[PDB]
Parts: C-alpha cells; sequence; structure tokens
C-alpha cells in the first residue's frame, strides 16, 4: 500500500461504467429524502467535533490563522492553539459546559487581542478585555494583540529613572529602576500584594506633581485570586484615588485556566499602551506561580509531556516571553518604559523551586519576604541579605544613596553578629552597639499598610537613623520617633531634598541643625 | 513553482508540518514562508512519512494558515561570516538586529556541520589566567578548553563571565564570539553598550577594528529560535578557526536554553518523554553541538559556557550531560553565595583537567590539594559545629576550622564589573600572588589575622593591609563633634533662601493621554466572519 500505488488510483481503470451511471441518476434523490437530518455543510466556519477538558476540537475552520479568537455560536471565545490536518483545537475562553458538539465556530480573524488605549484607564476587566466593573463598555479604545514580542536588543536603554515604590525597606535597600523586572517572591501571607499596592497607591501621589511624562499609569493582574480580596481591592484603589491610573485585569480562582493564563499577557499589552507611547507603565503580576498552576493544567489536559514538577517545560518560556516586554525603550522608541513586578508564591522559604527558579532567572532581581521576620512583626519583612536590585542600583534617588551606604552596611554587619551571637552570654560591648544601631535601623524600616512615604520624606528619616539623631530612643519609640522627626522638621527642607535630587552640603548642615531641635519621645 | 513548493499542513506551536506534492526538502533543510508578517523560516527537522515534513520554526507561528506556500531554500540555515560580521549584532538567522546596515559577508556558511576529526584534534595545555583567585587556584582553566560555569539562578554565573570577558579577553589577541542563547535581553544591550565604550565594538567606518561578534537568542525568542542560535555562534567562531585560522574566544551565555529549547519542542515532534520530562536525545544533540566547539590543528577555541542548574539540582538530565563535555567546570553553589562569598565557586565541587602536576607545577598543585583537603576536613566537621559547637573539637581541629573559614574568605575576590552595584573596586589577582598567598595561609604565616581580613581583598598584601584597617577603627570612632563645615554662617544660605532658588515645575493636568490616539469603534455585538469571509456580527443561536 505504497504512495506510488495509491496515486495509480487517480487515473480511471475500470472501462466499465453500470453502476457509474446507475447511482448518479439516484443518488441526489436519495440525498434528498435525507435533507431534514444532515447539518448543513461547513469550509469556512467550524463545527465542534468533541468538547471536554477545557479543549475543543473544531472540524472545518478552513483559514483560521494559528492562535485566532474563534468565537463559538454561545458566545464564548477561544484560541485557536493547533491546527491539525483534520481538525482544529481551541482552548476556550470560559465555561466549556456551554458549548456542545455540533456548535457553529466562527472565525474572528485576528489573532487574540484585548483593547488597550487610554479609556481602559479605570476599568475592572477580565482575561479578556471584557469588563467586569459593570460600568458599560470600553470606549475610547482599540484592540492589540496579547503576544506581542519583546523589543530587541537596539530598541532599549539603560535603567536611569527611579520610579518610587514609597516602601522604605525598598526604595532604600533594593531600589527599583524605571524599565526594570523585580520578583516578589516569599511565602503564603507575608504581605507580597502589600509591597505591590504601596507601589500603586504612591503613583497616585506623585502622578499629580510632576509633569505629565514622569507619570506611572499602574496595571494590576490578579491571577487564581478570590473574587471578594479582587473586589477589595478595586475598593482600595478607588477610595485613595489610584484608580484614576490603574488597570484592573482579574482572572479569579473560579475562572478558566486559560483565562488565567491570558491574563497577564492581556495586561501587559493595557500596559505596552504606555510603554510604546513615550509614557511609564507598572505592571503586578500577583502570583504568577498560579498562572503556572493554570497553564500546567491546559498542558496536562493536552497530553504534553509532566516535567521536573509536572510542569510543561515551555512554563519557562511562559514567563520569560512575559516578562521581557517589561522594558526602558530607547529615544527613537519614545522613551516608554515599562516596570514589572511579579509576584510568586513559596512553600515553606524554599526558593529552589521550580517556577520560583524561573523567575528569578528572568527577573533583574527580588524581593525576598521572610515568614520569620514577618511573624515578628518586621513588616515589610524584607529578608535584606537575599534581596537584590542591581539593574535599579546607580539609578535610585542620589540623596538616598548616600544615606543608605551606609544603611546596608550597617545592616550586613548586624546579620554577622546576631549570627555570632545566638544566644545572649557573651557580651563584647563593641558588638552592643551594632545590635543597638541594628535593632535602630529595623524600627525605622519597618512601616505600616497603605501609606507610602515620598522619597524626600524617606531619604530624611534614614538620615536620622544611619547618622545620630536617635540613639537617644531605645528601640520602642523608634516609630513614634520617625514621625516625630517627619512632622517637627521644616517641611521647606523636603523641598530642597526632592528639587535637587541630593543632599548638599548647604542642607546637610541644615538637616544637622533641624534634627537637634527634634522632641524624641524617648526621654 | 508548483513542485519543490509545499502548503502548510499543519501548525502544533513551533512545530510546522508542511506538504510537498515532489521533491522533498532534505533533513536541517531551511524553508521560508511566503505571506508572513516577519520572515518565518522553518528548519526541517524529520520527514513524517505521506511527503510531509516536520519542521522547526525560528520566529513565532501565530498568523499561519493551513495552506500557506513554502519555499525551500535547498540548504541549511546559511548565517554571513567572516570579519566583516565583527562588531555586528546577529540573531538565529543571521540577520543584522542592530540597525547598522547589512553584513558584509566574506561567506555564507550553513550553521550544521560536523565535529573535527579524531585527526583533527589538538592535544596542549598550556593555562589560561584569569585573575581570580579560586578559578586560577583550585580549576584552572585552559587556552583552547572547554570551559562550564555551572550556576542555579542567581549564584553569579552571569557577572563570573562578564569577568572573563573583562580580565581574558582582552589580553587574548584573538577575536571574541558572544553567542547569547536564552538569556536576558537587557544584558545583551548592556554588554552591547559596554563593548563600544570599551572599544572592543566600533560602530561607522571603523568597524573592521572590532574584536567581538554578537549572536543573540534571547529568552524572549520562540523555543525553534533558541534551540538554534548556539549553532550560530559556533558557525562565527568556526570560520575564525577554520579559515582565519587563529584563537577564539566563545562565550555561551545559559548553554542550558539550548537543551531546554529542544525539550519545548521534543513534546510537539511526537517523541516519547526521556528522564525528567527531557527530550530522548538529550546526550546527542547537545553531544553533536559540543564536540563541534574544540581546537584543530589549525585554529583554536576558548570556550566559555554558562551552565544553568534547574532546580539547584546537579543530577538534572541536563547539568549532568554537561559535565562530560568540559575541561573545567566552575560550579557556583548557592550556599558558597549565601555567606557572602563572591564568586560562589564551590571549591570541592570545581574542578579542572589543568590541575595536574606535570601541566600547572608541583608548588602550584600542592597549594591546591592542600587547600582542598583543609576545606574538606571543615566540611566532615560542620555537623559537630553546628550541634555541639566550636567548645568540643580538638584544638588539632580548632586549627583546621580556623585556617579553613580564612581561606574560604580568602577565595573570594572583588570583580571590577561587579564595582558598579557593590562600590568595592575590584582587583586582578596574578597567578603568582595566589599560590603565594593561600600556601601561607596553609603553612600557617598568617593565623595572627582575623577572618574578615581576608574577605573581599586581592591578594596577600591587602590581607595586611586590611587588618590595620579593621585594627585602626576599633580605636577611632568618635571626635565629630565641633570644628565641622556645617556650623551657621561658613558656607551656608538661609534654608527660606534655598526654596527660592528651586525652579517651578508646570504640572499640565491633562495626562497627555488622548494626543495621537486613534480610538477604532468596538460594536456592540461579537464581529465575526461567516462561511464567505463578510465581516458579520454573531448570529442568534447556541
Ligand atoms: N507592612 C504591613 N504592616 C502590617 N500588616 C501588613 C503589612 N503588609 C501586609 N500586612 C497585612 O498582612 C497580611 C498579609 O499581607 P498580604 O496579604 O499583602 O500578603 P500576600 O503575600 O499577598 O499573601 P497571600 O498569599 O494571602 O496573598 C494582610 O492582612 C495584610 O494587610
Ligand atoms: N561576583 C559577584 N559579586 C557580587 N555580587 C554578585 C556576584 N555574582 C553575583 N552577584 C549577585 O548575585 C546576582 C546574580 O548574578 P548573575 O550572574 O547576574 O546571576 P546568575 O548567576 O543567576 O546568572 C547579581 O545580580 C548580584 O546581586
Ligand atoms: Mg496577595
Ligand atoms: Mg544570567
Amino acid at each position: 500500500a505504497d504512495a506510488k500505488a495509491l496515486d495509480e488510483l487517480r487515473k480511471p481503470k475500470f472501462s466499465s461504467k453500470y453502476l457509474i451511471q446507475h447511482v448518479s441518476q439516484k443518488l441526489i434523490p436519495a440525498v434528498k429524502e435525507w435533507e431534514k437530518s444532515y447539518q448543513p455543510p461547513v469550509i469556512h466556519l467550524g463545527r465542534v467535533l468533541s468538547v471536554g477538558d477545557g479543549i475543543a476540537r473544531v472540524y472545518g475552520l478552513k483559514s483560521v490563522q494559528a492562535g485566532e479568537l474563534v468565537c463559538f455560536d454561545s458566545g464564548v471565545k477561544g484560541m485557536a492553539l493547533n491546527l491539525q490536518a483534520d481538525h482544529v483545537g481551541v482552548v476556550v475562553f470560559g465555561n466549556d459546559s456551554v458549548i456542545h458538539q455540533g456548535d457553529l465556530v466562527y472565525r474572528t480573524g485576528q489573532i487574540v487581542n484585548v483593547p488597550i488605549g487610554p479609556g481602559t484607564l479605570g476599568r475592572v476587566t477580565d482575561g479578556l478585555g471584557q469588563p467586569i466593573d459593570g460600568k458599560g463598555p470600553l470606549t475610547n479604545v482599540r484592540s492589540s494583540l496579547v503576544e506581542v514580542k519583546a523589543p530587541g536588543i537596539i530598541a532599549r536603554q539603560s535603567v536611569r529613572e527611579p520610579l518610587f515604590t514609597g516602601v522604605k525597606a525598598v526604595d532604600a535597600l533594593v531600589p527599583i529602576g524605571r524599565g526594570q523586572r523585580e520578583l516578589i517572591i516569599g511565602d503564603r501571607q507575608t504581605g507580597k500584594t502589600a509591597v505591590a499596592i504601596d507601589a500603586i497607591i504612591h503613583q497616585k501621589n506623585c502622578n499629580e506633581q510632576v509633569p505629565k511624562a514622569q507619570r506611572v499609569y499602574c496595571v494590576y493582574v490578579a491571577v487564581g485570586q478570590k473574587r471578594s480580596t479582587v473586589a477589595q481591592l478595586v475598593k482600595l484603589f478607588t477610595q485613595t484615588g489610584a484608580m484614576r491610573y490603574t488597570i484592573m485585569v482579574s482572572a479569579t480562582a473560579s475562572d478558566a485556566a486559560p483565562l488565567q493564563f491570558l491574563a497577564p499577557y492581556s495586561g501587559c499589552a493595557m500596559a505596552e499602551y504606555f510603554r510604546d507611547t513615550g509614557k511609564h507603565g507598572l505592571i503586578i503580576y500577583d502570583d504568577l506561580s498560579k498562572q503556572s498552576v493554570a497553564y500546567r493544567q491546559m498542558s496536562l489536559l493536552l497530553r504534553r509531556p509532566p516535567g521536573r514538577e509536572a510542569f510543561p517545560g515551555d512554563v519557562f518560556y511562559l514567563h520569560s516571553r512575559l516578562l521581557e516586554r517589561a522594558a526602558k525603550l530607547s529615544k527613537e522608541l519614545g522613551g516608554g518604559s515599562l516596570t514589572a513586578f511579579p509576584v510568586i508564591e513559596t512553600q515553606a522559604g524554599d526558593v529552589s523551586a521550580y517556577i520560583a527558579t524561573n523567575v528569578i532567572s528572568i527577573t533583574d532581581g527580588q524581593i525576598f519576604l521572610e515568614t520569620e521576620l514577618f511573624y515578628k512583626g518586621i513588616r515589610p519583612a524584607l529578608n535584606v541579605g537575599l534581596s537584590v536590585s542591581r539593574v535599579g542600583s546607580a539609578a535610585q534617588f542620589p540623596g538616598m544613596k548616600q544615606v543608605a551606604g551606609t544603611l546596608k552596611l550597617e545592616l550586613a554587619q548586624y546579620r554577622e553578629v546576631a549570627a555570632f551571637a545566638q544566644f545572649g552570654s557573651d557580651l563584647d560591648a563593641a558588638t552592643q552597639y551594632v545590635l543597638e544601631r541594628g535593632a535602630r535601623l529595623t524600627e525605622m524600616l519597618k512601616q505600616k499598610q497603605f501609606a507610602p512615604i515620598p522619597i524626600e520624606r524617606q531619604t530624611v528619616a534614614v538620615y536620622a537613623a544611619t547618622k545620630g539623631f536617635l540613639d537617644k530612643v531605645r528601640v520602642q519609640d523608634i516609630v513614634a520617633a520617625e514621625e516625630a522627626v517627619i512632622s517637627q522638621v521644616n517641611p521647606a527642607v523636603f523641598k530642597i531634598l526632592k528639587a535637587n535630587g541630593k543632599i548638599t552640603p548647604a542642607l546637610d548642615a541644615h538637616l544637622k541643625a533641624e534634627l537637634r531641635k527634634v522632641k524624641l519621645p524617648g526621654a | 513553482p508548483a513542485i519543490d513548493a509545499g502548503y502548510v499542513s499543519q501548525v502544533i506551536g513551533p512545530v510546522v508540518d508542511v506538504r510537498f506534492d515532489g521533491e522533498l526538502p532534505s533533513i536541517l533543510s531551511s524553508l521560508e514562508v511566503e505571506g508572513h508578517s516577519v520572515r518565518l523560516v522553518l528548519e526541517v527537522a524529520q520527514h513524517m512519512g505521506d511527503n510531509t515534513v516536520r519542521c522547526i520554526a525560528m520566529d513565532s507561528t501565530d498568523g499561519l494558515v493551513r495552506g500557506q506556500k513554502v519555499v525551500d531554500t535547498g540548504s541549511p540555515i546559511k548565517v554571513p561570516v567572516g570579519r566583516g560580521t565583527l562588531g555586528r549584532i546577529m540573531n538565529v538567522i543571521g540577520e543584522p538586529v542592530d540597525e547598522q546596515g547589512p553584513i558584509d559577508a566574506a561567506d555564507i556558511w550553513s550553521i550544521h556541520r560536523e565535529a573535527p576529526e579524531f585527526t583533527e584534534q589538538s592535544t596542549e595545555q598550556e593555562i589560561l589566567v584569569t585573575g581570580i583567585k579560586v578559578v586560577d587556584l583550585l580549576a584552572p582553566y585552559q587556552r583552547g578548553g572547554k570551559i562550564g560555569l555551572f550556576g542555579g539562578a542567581g549564584v553569579g554565573k552571569t557577572v563570573l563571565i562578564m569577568e572573563l570577558i573583562n580580565n581574558v579577553a582582552k589580553a587574548h589577541g584573538g577575536f571574541s564570539v558572544f553567542a547569547g542563547v536564552g538569556e536576558r535581553t537587557r544584558e545583551g544591550n548592556d554588554l552591547y553598550r559596554e563593548m563600544i565604550e570599551s572599544g572592543v565594538i566600533k560602530l561607522g567606518a571603523e568597524r573592521g577594528n572590532s574584536k567581538c561578534t554578537l549572536v543573540y537568542g534571547q529568552m524572549n525568542e520562540p523555543p525553534g529560535a533558541r534551540a538554534r542560535v548556539a549553532l550560530t555562534g559556533l558557525t562565527v567562531a568556526e570560520y575564525f578557526r577554520d579559515i582565519e585560522g587563529q584563537d577564539v574566544l566563545l562565550f555561551v551565555d545559559n548553554i542550558f536554553r539550548f537543551t531546554q529549547a529542544n525539550s519545548e519542542v521534543s513534546a510537539l515532534l511526537g517523541r516519547i518523554p526521556s528522564a525528567v520530562g527531557y527530550q530522548p536525545t538529550l546526550a546527542t544533540d547537545l553531544g553533536g553541538l559540543q564536540e563541534r566547539i574544540t581546537t584543530t590543528t589549525k585554529g583554536s577555541i576558548t570556550s566559555v559556557q554558562a551552565v544553568y542548574v534547574p532546580a539547584d539540582d546537579l543530577t538534572d538530565p541536563a547539568p549532568a550531560t554537561t559535565f562530560a563535555h568540559l575541561d573545567a567546570t566552575t560550579v557556583l553553589s548557592r550556599s558558597i553565595a549565601e555567606l557572602g562569598i563572591y564568586p560562589a565557586v564551590d571549591p570541592l565541587d570545581s574542578t579542572s583537567r589543568m590541575l595536574n602536576p606535570n601541566v600547572i607545577g608541583a608548588e602550584h598543585y600542592n597549594v591546591a590539594r592542600g587547600v582542598q583537603k583543609v576545606l574538606q576536613d571543615y566540611k566532615n566537621l560542620q555537623d559537630i559545629i553546628a550541634i555541639l559547637g566550636m567548645d568540643e573539637l580538638s584544638e588539632e581541629d580548632k586549627l583546621t576550622v580556623a585556617r579553613a573559614r580564612k581561606i574560604q574568605r580568602f577565595l573570594s575576590q572583588p570583580f571590577q564589573v561587579a564595582e558598579v552595584f557593590t562600590g568595592t573596586p575590584g582587583k586582578y589577582v596574578d597567578l603568582a600572588d595566589t599560590i603565594s598567598g593561600f600556601q601561607g595561609v596553609l603553612t600557617g604565616k598568617y593565623d595572627d589575622l582575623p577572618e574578615m581580613a581576608f574577605y573581599m581583598v586581592g591578594d596577600i598584601k591587602e590581607v595586611k593591609e586590611k587588618a590595620d584597617k579593621m585594627a585602626k577603627d576599633i580605636a577611632s570612632r568618635k571626635e565629630a563633634d565641633n570644628k565641622k563645615v556645617s556650623e551657621e554662617l561658613k558656607d551656608i544660605p538661609s534654608l527660606d533662601k534655598l526654596v527660592s532658588e528651586i525652579k517651578e515645575v508646570v504640572i499640565e493636568e491633562d495626562d497627555g493621554l488622548e494626543e495621537d490616539f486613534k480610538a477604532e469603534a468596538l460594536s456592540s455585538e461579537t464581529v465575526v466572519l461567516n462561511e464567505e469571509g463578510k465581516s458579520v456580527p454573531l448570529p442568534k443561536k447556541n
């Protein structure tokens, strides 16, 4: 049955037509009496052969592009993943219980896209761009693809601009450049979103003070999160005023796994509107470890082979092609930026997991959130020894760079001499200076939630702590002394530090002087 | 025009099947796709059996239809090679991605060839001085060797491979090729801009005086492009070795990415998965690539390859296969990095073929074996030092722990590429100063100094320079009370006077979002295409 033997059946070899002409006068009368039992034939439309596990196998669709939005007659969208010779397998962006075998599949003619623009600012959308906030459709908007390739080497520049988080431990010790990716990695319940929420609230305070080109438009993507937490977050952004600059992409835990897999690409495409028009974006992928679990579900249901942790093997490319789109563009492309904050949930502090080590080898730094520093009340529980930001360093606030070089230094010795004194029986009194300055600086760096601090009021509080001016206070009233420093010091010294950028020696003298007339609560 | 022009049969991610009605292309031949938005070439991987070839796309397949015309080029992927490719950045298929014009090609070489034969091999071992203490002592590199840096996501393989570009690749008088296989794009641009400011890459009419050519297949590329861009980097390095006949420095960042990209593809080629979900052909795919990166009798390639280990697991199928392919393996550890020791080289897991008494001399060899004997016997003690503490040790064993903590800190050093984020300037340490320095700590000449005098210093002259600074500051901690530059009149204007010198910034209040934006009309209904390809709203049934 070789192929040379079957193409001989192309040319006719009967020389006898006594039932070629017999059924040709009886076929059309036979077909005509079974017409209400024929579904109409399908060539450029599609018909569902088989649906189940959130994957539909579609007969027909002769001209679908690979990776194209297809629309079922139930109104549900899909994406043509694999075009095969006999069918096209689509993945259903929604609930597969409303798709039946025999349903018509329509072609939209466009590769999978979301509405991007200025009119998507302020809105709560799903993983496909359809708004779920109930306040209408998206107007003043246009469609852009969710799988855009990242800009190349020549379309980029180095990060220069300092993108203040408003978190004291972050902007002092691991500062964030404006086109940078920074992993927020930690255990469950360690203030992962707290660091990313305080970054978003802080841009609302800064956007109303910068001249329209240094404004940061945030995007928050929730993958696998409960709807109530997402709804409690849109209420917090609406009441802080941060919703004016924020897009909220939401694919909750009840949503389909292709809607949670696609939601960071949908949100990255909306944040790429500001990168590609010279503005500045900030995107948070909250639980990118939940987006890999949703993609692991689609790969196992597509019967792709398991991997190291049963992940598809292309789960690195899932996150690498996502986070490479967070870039600082060059001057001929507008100079826009996109800053990513992926969030990875860690099980029992184990950072040697598969998805954790993947995103570490993609992103530019990490913000490690220790679950033992979080239980002791040190919040944000920044693991200072492990948290890295080298791309954002030498791009930070110049005045903070003077006062935090000794802050990282006096914390580097503090971890050395707390490792040497695991118990109190030996007292050197030259390391007790480090135990009294290290416990001073730890209390300075911890701050409470949903109140981000400007960078000029954050430089002075570390100026008042790495130097003297707080050795009077024992360890307890330092949080009260910091608000005693910030309120009692003349607010005209915060304008000089902000406008000059750094601590001039004219201001170094004045701020040593104003820090001596502060009524410290520890007396 | 019809035959030798096939059509796209089926698309499964990066894998495209093309059916040719006659004259199938050979395996490894490249196939252009007509009518794609970008240039999509496909490398033929398999003959499927029914006039169908199975191909690997070197770009994205989003936009492929199952009738698309596919033209065979009759040859593999052929990239520009020669002295005109220097100072340029290429992708997997040889296109310039640096916007500097077309590449002045001396020749057009296909990226697929066999290894040099057994008669072509060169057996010569001379040392490569890197200026790194732990490298030049314990696992010294070979000047025509294969060098592997083994790392676990953040332990410092890229900083180490960037320091070897700083130390070795300037004193080395040949050409360099940097193959970036599946790494960060920012690093590529950072390395591209730090070579232009160093004069390693010269732009404009001075392009011929460049010493490095870059081939970049970074981690935004599809898995077909990252599985073949290492072969594009060898082909540029093999032209300088075979035809030009000179010594090449080949730096491959994340060599494991080539193995990982073939593992993303092997699932879709219909292959039963191997151990850990890897492709069954893991040892021969990596083998057929690594056996090309050698020194022949006509030229030399000194290859440094960063190898990423997946879950800090050195027994994983892709790090474990690479170990047999290297003359020197520098294993970087995570626990060494958490003690603050940089470069985070495991001294008892790093190994060099170069560390032989005949090859490096008996004085160098006995210091390295004595350093490893102290660090191993200290590792045998750490189970008791954790539980019982150092109080229960014999004082013969306390001298072991005291010397091993000293040589552990002394193996670390500051890098000239790491001073941009550490602040400490970098120290190139000559080979004679590492052998002299570590021999003194082994015999006992420096038991006087503390542990932290050895931390982040160049040579043993600087341990004594730092033991004084540490000693000197145990006296001086104060006396900054009065007689300042910070009093009232001397250099200081009024504070309200400084507020008037602030230039006021006009905030434009309107956010500038609708400047040039065109807004397409989103319909109230889902717009779809009917059987005739016409834009029709979605019909009303379900
Ligand atoms: N700096 C802080 N001070 C006090 N409470 C905080 C601080 N940061 C976060 N919290 C609180 O601690 C709890 C956990 O923080 P958060 O929810 O941000 O962590 P997470 O990493 O997102 O956890 P999950 O895995 O539950 O999403 C919350 O109740 C939060 O309000
Ligand atoms: N030699 C070094 N000196 C100082 N810090 C280093 C060194 N190597 C790595 N690091 C720190 O660890 C991080 C990892 O370095 P890098 O080589 O980029 O990572 P990887 O080895 O995962 O590719 C750096 O960003 C830096 O913070
Ligand atoms: Mg959370
Ligand atoms: Mg790296």
